[PDB]
């Protein structure tokens, strides 16, 4: 699969902490577009320009390619420190 | 050139972290930073598989930019209150200029790249703390 | 807005200085700097009637430039050896940017304005440590 | 009087730690020129461009005026911290 995690506002709005998707997407951006088209809440959760992405616990651009077995996470701008 | 990175609810004490940070003679310049919670409780939500790791990637980058001795980074999670220490950053180097700079760099990247989200327990309910445009401008200057 | 300034042979311990520095809640950003001796003994000669006072004038200036909480400055005198802590600078503020900057400022002005002179006990005899052009360029950028 | 202190290299070369002079000098610079003309060692001690001055424990420019009862100190660039 591809495994997808969500955090903060995004996790609240998509309404699940994690989900799996068909490893059928060339890039993070492709996966994002796909998941956003699932419903109005997902599109609202996953369409912000400031939305961040990570692949196997590293921050990546949205062009970053996917591979069967990856961990993908979407989340809003961070507020730590 | 050892690095200590810890993410957890436990309080830290700068007096306990410090002697390990400052112990090598060749590291003649020691900069620390401590950041506290800015009356309402705060909770730091985080992404567990990624927080220690992003913090380690940030120090890796700092170490390619500046010649650094021992470095420590501690960030807490959970419920904290104004005046509690949330983050510790400790950096050593032969000269003050690289130690202050790496210190500053480590915080600016931590605040825009490390997966933590603050929420505030107000009288009206939880409230996500807003991310600052000034932290984005701080990060991009590096 | 209290200030602690101490000049003397006594060692200090960052663990003892720190809790006083970091104690006020409104001071949510705490930066420390420690500078050590960079194998030969060093002696710091100084101008006693002026060292605490110049250090206080430097903090006064820092306080007009940045909004600072508690500040501590400790500088030692006498014979020290590589790895001994010579100077402590501790600065607090509401934001990291002014705390790091004041920290940096306080050290750059200390190193070009505070009356201390290092000498080195080499096999060939005492030797005055040379003053650096890079400290002059650091001071003038402020 | 005016009281004058010396430190580091300057104290070594002038060969005393302190001295008093006739409060008869309009400025630090005037006092400096005077003391330098006392001998070759004093002139060597007190002529460097980088020589620093202080009046009543404050760093001052060489134009700074003098007054009966002042404490003046000359010393080289500092090497503390
Ligand atoms: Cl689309
Ligand atoms: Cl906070
Ligand atoms: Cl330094
Ligand atoms: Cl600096
Ligand atoms: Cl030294
Ligand atoms: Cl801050
Ligand atoms: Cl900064
Ligand atoms: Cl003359």
């Amino acid at each position: 699969m591809i495994k997808v995690l969500f955090f903060a506002q995004v996790r609240e709005l998509v309404g699940t902490d994690a989900t799996e998707v068909a490893a059928d997407f060339p890039t993070v951006e492709a996966l994002r577009q796909h998941m956003a088209a699932q419903s109005d809440r997902w599109a609202l959760a996953l369409e912000d320009g400031k939305l961040l992405a990570a692949v196997n616990q590293t921050l990546v651009s949205f062009d970053h390619p996917l591979t069967d077995g990856d961990e993908v996470a979407f989340f809003p701008p961070v507020t730590g420190g | 050139a050892e690095t200590k990175i810890v993410v957890g609810p436990q309080p830290f004490s700068v007096g306990e972290e410090y002697p390990w940070l400052a112990e090598r003679d060749e590291d003649g310049a020691v900069v620390t930073f401590t950041g506290k919670v800015r009356v309402n409780a705060l909770t730091l939500e985080h992404y567990p598989g990624m927080t220690e790791k992003a913090l380690a990637e940030i120090v890796d980058e700092a170490r390619n930019r500046w010649p650094l001795g021992r470095v420590t980074v501690i960030h807490r999670i959970g419920e904290l209150w104004p005046g509690d220490e949330i983050v510790f950053v400790g950096v050593t180097s032969a000269h003050r200029s690289s130690a202050f700079e790496a210190g500053q760099f480590i915080m600016d990247y931590l605040k825009t790249r490390a997966p933590f989200w603050k929420r505030e327990a107000t009288p009206e309910g939880d409230r996500w703390v807003e991310a600052r445009e000034s932290d984005q401008q701080a990060a991009k200057r590096w």
